[PDB]
């Protein structure tokens, strides 16, 4: 499969950010989509699994949404920390192969 | 826990690159690894993924062929042939799944390795 | 002065992890039921009994996928099946062109596959996941039926549980009594619809982690039970095939329909009704969506039944904004979620008929849509009182006393 | 002992004073045989605790060692009065271990006293 | 075990310890429930001699055979002659004249050990 | 388990008797059915043990200790038993030596225990 | 002064207490008929618990689980002929023929045939005796034979020794120990190492490894069997080459042994070279106690459980000479064995009773070590040492030679300079 990013998005700090995560293919409707974020230079780490979880050590800030063959990463209380790249993937269960998206840079 | 992980390296094209990641804290048990490597400036594209309970393997197809990943038991080894100018990058790896085998979301990350070519 | 006085005979306790035996009465580490089972009530005792950082789930969920991996290493392993596989549609009845009869040249037999159990090449066609992947096949002797499993508490461990039906998950409840042999306890596989298991009597009961948070699941069991009366309508066959014998499909009989499901229209809606009476609890519209998309064994309603894997979507239901429905069957199945190793599910001669409960629903807010995908989440509402308690009989206080 | 559970120890103090089918009977006969023994064992590592302090099965015993502030503490009256005491340690819970070792310690400066006496 | 049970008083007080050491006193599951009916016996043993040994440690006695205490015998259960105790009033029949006042007996020794505290 | 305390108090034999006194404290602390079997002989040995550690703590009753571990009496020491001085005797033996050579002497002892503990509680 | 008492200081006393069987989960597991009792599993937590500055008078010659543990066998082999069926009217005057289909054997099988209530069978020369073509067993009438079930083996299965709470067992662990006086490490454990009930005279098969040791009650006495365990194994595979017909006769059903598919006797087989490398080892051990004249000459003689090496195989039992490995003369500067094959034995030297081994069909062969030796001094030129065995004690005490049972009294007194008050 394949999926694509929007390249950047931008906003004001307090604001309610929304990176859209498109590409969405036909098998897309399944294949659950997750959200990583890394700290340019530095290793990525885990924000949501299976479209809407969130793991124990990760702000309640960020949040998880899909909707039909797109999915959505959703961001209140934005802060200068969010200064970082997203990257979102998902697992082809069909064909066993983790595909990423193209890169999203939240710049405050 | 952390996947302790190989230091820099420099590489010829069509050289060999051969990258460790070290179970610190904890071992293969049911948990499944993955590879992944970033062009600096670019996104994360995917390289690999081994299960070490089944010895199961994979790729991005394409990397037709050139990579294998094993597991040593303690360590997983991925190995490059055939390098071009594209493949210098900083090879990731990640530990895939929480115990019970459950889950597709790699989550701890090693620090990263480089290779250039 | 205040000097300390040491006071053994104290009824204190402090609870801890510790592992539980398996009593059924019928799966091999199994022990017999007790006799008589003494339930000691405490009169004026509360405590914070918490359900959902509860150490007896994650023990439960350790022991059935061991109990599942125990009875299914010695199989015959599906690598031979690894090799290209000629297959062809089949068109001898049409009432859903998704089966295929498949030929292969073995050790040139031929067999009917599933459209979910191929996966596109590039005609002629290959299973999903072989070369990548450690499929196996079950015995024919084992039998997927839900077979009720008690957790009994070893030597010096009392088995606490909460008894006020009103009881909101977490928080306190001064209803506590000794059930050191715990009650009947069925491990069912299901996504989106707990078939079976218990159900609030006064009213839908609605707990959660902390509602407010959209991350965390919603368990629900509501009143009473509706029934889901859903089939299997096809004469099927089985026919071996020696390579150390696995199953297949060599033909049908007549007729071809998809498996319906019955879910008695009126009954459901009035279910709702009084669940989202609870739901607005904690004035603005409540709307049942149909979940959102991402693995047919969460989007759907994947409930095992007669031996065979249903993927049932819900889309027929939860489509109200304020029956019948197509469900497939898969051949192949990765169980748990897990990542490699999957099964291969041997077929069932005949048809199949089933129907028991729907006695609870997962939902995740956006309540809104469901979706489960996490059976530690199922055991959840079975255990949700329970936990293990170790009994600490000694005890420290201060007292007017100064000994010699 | 566990029905006394759910009140005062000014009240738990004086109640503490008083205080195949034959397959089924001979598996759980042994775990109800299992568990007396514990009951029994449970007791004498007690009893052994309760000597090396002075007291060696006294029940209500007593030492010479104060209660200081440190310890979680109030008026003496609510606590014998209307604080159920269950949740008591549940406030000595953290400071369980090192009050043992006061009463540890006393016992043995009070014997060496009385040795040298 | 009883030994010279009707002897006299004072006879029964030099063998009170009773030597001492000496005072304690289908196939595979009809060979099973035999052995049940053993373990019971024997831990039901135990178990008596316990809460006789923790009856003695509410007292100021703890386990001491003979042991004098700080309660003086009121002179109205049926008293007579100190000697005739010790002569010809046996153990067995001193009970049956004791009878009712055990009861009142057990009470009165569990206050002045708590008043003593 | 009561069956490791035993050989727990058997943990530092080569040591001094003085060693021993303070790391005393210290000490101071169808296979269905198969398995039915199995729980009996593993019961058995173990409520055997109980018995074992309440005869010594009944015998230690007798004498005056009623349950406490290092304890002492008001009995003389006759130089009739291996006159020799308290200096060495805790230093550079071992319990080992020491029951050696007092085994010929062992049953004596505790029956002059017996009646040094009997008369202190009459007369009392 | 006075004294004080002190419950809990470590006391030994050399006493014999009644252990227990100790065995394996998975080795419980495997036990398809009785091929030897359900036993105690334990729990993997060998404690060890190596005691420093320790010395206690160890003994092997004197020692109570040799005694203890053969016993053990005895119970638990009669068990195993207690279900099984009398053969009490199966003999009756026979019909043998000297029938020799094939020769490697030599005429050593007998085309036996019985007027049963009329088959015929197979039997070794051993096994019947010439009656006066009539012929008979050796011992049925004045005598006593109990058939094995057929379904049940004989392969051994280790067993551990464990101990009941107040016994510890003291387990030397120096290097060198010829068996009796003090031992520097004593290492107290619960419950021994894995114990084997092997069953064989003097070539010691598949037993504990040792330096190759020279143990004996008294050298300078000829009587007393000196043990000798090597250092290094020995491989020894040996083979019945021929495939067993098992027929079943309704009389209870008799188990005779059909006609042969297609006949090469028994044999076993000794690597000539590791031998003769672990016998000079052994001699450069013997001479320690003696430069002399070293000389080995076959079993004197006596009864065929003795003259030869008996063992167990596969659930059958062979007799094989060992005149071709203890013929040797030595101063200070593969071997094959012919062996023979019997059915009715009676082990342990026991008159009347004996056990009847029921056929094992197809080829028999098996692989074991050769870890002991038992050697008989002779009665100043040179000291032949001749293969002797016999008593089955012997081979239990190549084992337990470093156990001991102790008793331990915590309860102990000390004259301190204190007083009560
Ligand atoms: C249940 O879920 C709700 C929401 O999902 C949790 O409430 C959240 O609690 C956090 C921590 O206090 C709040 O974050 C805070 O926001 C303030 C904004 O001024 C900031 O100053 C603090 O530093 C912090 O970032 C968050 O706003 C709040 N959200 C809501 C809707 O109340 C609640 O804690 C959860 N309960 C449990 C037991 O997890
Ligand atoms: C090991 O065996 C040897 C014999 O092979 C033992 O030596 C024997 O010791 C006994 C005494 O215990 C001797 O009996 C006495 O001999 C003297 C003359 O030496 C005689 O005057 C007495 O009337 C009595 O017969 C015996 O002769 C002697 N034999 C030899 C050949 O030395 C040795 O004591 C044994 N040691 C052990 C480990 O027990
Ligand atoms: C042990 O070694 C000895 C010699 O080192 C072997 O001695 C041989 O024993 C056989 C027994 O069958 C003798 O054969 C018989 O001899 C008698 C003599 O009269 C004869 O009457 C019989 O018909 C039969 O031939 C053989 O002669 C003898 N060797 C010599 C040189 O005389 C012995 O076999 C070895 N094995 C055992 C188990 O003893
Ligand atoms: C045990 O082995 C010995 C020799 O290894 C056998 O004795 C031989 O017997 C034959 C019979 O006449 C003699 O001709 C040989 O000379 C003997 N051997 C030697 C070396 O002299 C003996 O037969 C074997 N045991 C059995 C039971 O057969
Ligand atoms: C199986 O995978 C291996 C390794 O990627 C590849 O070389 C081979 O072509 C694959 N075979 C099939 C049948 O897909
Ligand atoms: C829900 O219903 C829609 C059709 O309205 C269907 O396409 C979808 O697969 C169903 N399930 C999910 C997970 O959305
Ligand atoms: C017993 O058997 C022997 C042969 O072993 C035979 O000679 C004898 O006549 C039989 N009868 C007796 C005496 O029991």
């Amino acid at each position: 499969s394949a999926l694509t990013q929007p390249p950047s998005v931008s906003g004001a700090p307090g604001e309610r950010v929304t990176i859209s995560c498109s590409g969405s293919g036909s098998n897309f409707e399944y294949s659950f989509v997750y959200w990583y974020q890394q700290v340019p230079g530095m290793a990525p780490k885990l924000l949501i699994y299976d479209n809407y979880k969130r793991p124990s050590g990760v702000s309640d800030r960020f949040s998880g949404s899909r909707s039909g063959t797109s999915a959505s990463l959703t961001i209140t209380g934005l802060q200068t920390e969010d200064e970082s790249d997203y990257y979102c993937q998902s697992y082809d269960s069909s064909l066993t192969y983790w595909v990423f998206g193209g890169g999203t840079r939240l710049t405050v | 826990v952390q996947l302790v992980q190989s230091g820099a390296e420099v590489k010829k094209p069509g050289a060999s690159v051969k990258v460790s990641c070290k179970a610190s804290g904890f071992t293969f048990g049911r948990y499944s690894f993955t590879w992944v490597r970033q062009a600096p400036g670019q996104g994360l594209e995917w390289v690999g993924v081994i299960v070490p309970l089944v010895g199961v393997t994979n790729s991005a197809k394409k990397f037709q062929g050139r990579v294998t990943i094993t597991a040593d038991t303690n360590t997983v080894y991925m190995d490059l042939s055939s390098l071009r100018s594209e493949d210098t990058a900083v090879y990731y790896c990640a530990r895939v799944g929480d115990r019970f085998g459950s889950g597709y979301a790699m989550d701890v990350w090693g620090r990263g390795a480089l290779v250039t070519v | 002065n205040l000097w300390v006085t040491v006071y053994y005979g104290v009824p204190v306790w402090k609870d801890a992890e510790t592992t539980l035996f398996c009593a059924s009465d019928a799966t091999h580490a199994c022990v017999p039921t007790d006799p008589n089972p003494q339930e000691i009530h405490l009169e004026n005792v509360t405590e914070e009994f918490n359900m959902w950082k509860n150490n007896m789930v994650e023990q439960m969920h350790t022991d059935i996928i061991s109990l599942w991996d125990q009875s299914l290493k010695p199989c015959v392993k599906l690598t031979p099946l690894c090799v290209t596989l000629q297959c062809t549609n089949v068109t001898n009845n049409i009432t859903r062109g998704e089966l295929k009869n498949c030929s292969f040249n073995m050790t040139k037999v031929y067999s009917l596959f599933y459209r979910l159990d191929v996966v596109q090449i590039n005609k002629e066609y290959r299973l999903i996941n072989c070369n990548t992947s450690a499929i196996t096949q079950a015995c024919p002797k084992v039998s997927f039926e839900p077979i009720p499993i008690h957790y009994c508490a070893p030597a010096g461990f009392a088995i606490l549980k909460c008894k006020d039906k009103k009881f909101n998950g977490t928080g306190p409840c001064p209803s506590v009594s000794t059930v050191q042999c715990t009650h009947g306890i069925k491990p069912v596989v299901s996504t989106q619809l707990l078939l079976n298991g218990s159900l609030a009597e006064e009213e839908v009961m609605i707990r959660s982690e902390n509602i407010t948070n959209n991350a965390k699941n919603i368990l629900v069991q509501f009143n009473t039970p509706v029934q889901i009366n859903c089939t299997r309508p096809n004469n099927n066959t089985r026919k071996s095939i020696r390579i150390q014998a696995f199953y297949a499909t060599g033909d049908i009989i007549g007729d071809i329909r998809q498996a319906h499901c019955n879910v008695s229209k009126a009954t459901w809606n009035e279910t709702l009704g009084k669940v989202v009476k609870q739901l607005r609890k904690h004035n603005t519209i409540i709307r049942f969506a149909n979940s959102s998309g991402g693995d047919l064994e969460v989007t759907t309603h994947s409930f095992n039944c007669g031996g065979e894997f249903f993927y049932c979507n819900t889309s027929g239901l939860f489509n109200s904004t304020w029956i019948t429905l197509p469900c497939r069957i898969k051949q192949i199945i990765n169980m748990w979620q897990r990542i490699g190793q999957a099964m291969y599910a041997p077929p069932i001669q005949g048809v199949i008929r089933c129907v028991s409960n729907i006695t609870g629903l997962i939902l995740t807010r956006d309540t809104f849509r469901p979706g489960g995908g996490d059976m530690r989440d199922n055991w959840r509402s079975e255990l949700y009182k329970y936990k293990v308690v170790k009994i600490e009989p000694l005890g420290v206080a201060p007292t007017r006393c100064k000994r010699r | 002992f566990l029905g006394a559970a759910g009140s005062t120890m000014g009240a738990a103090s004086m109640t503490l004073t008083v205080q195949q089918h034959l397959l089924k009977l001979t598996v759980w006969g042994i775990k109800q045989l299992q568990a007396r023994v514990l009951a029994v064992e449970r007791y004498l590592r007690d009893q052994q605790l309760l000597g090396i302090w002075g007291c060696s099965g006294k029940l209500i015993c007593c030492t010479n060692v104060p209660w200081n502030s440190s310890w979680s503490n109030r008026n003496l009256s609510e606590i014998w009065d209307n604080m159920t005491w269950l949740q008591w340690d549940k406030e000595i819970s953290n400071y369980t271990q090192i009050i043992y070792g006061l009463l540890e310690e006393s016992q043995n400066q009070q014997e060496k006293n009385e040795q040298d006496l």
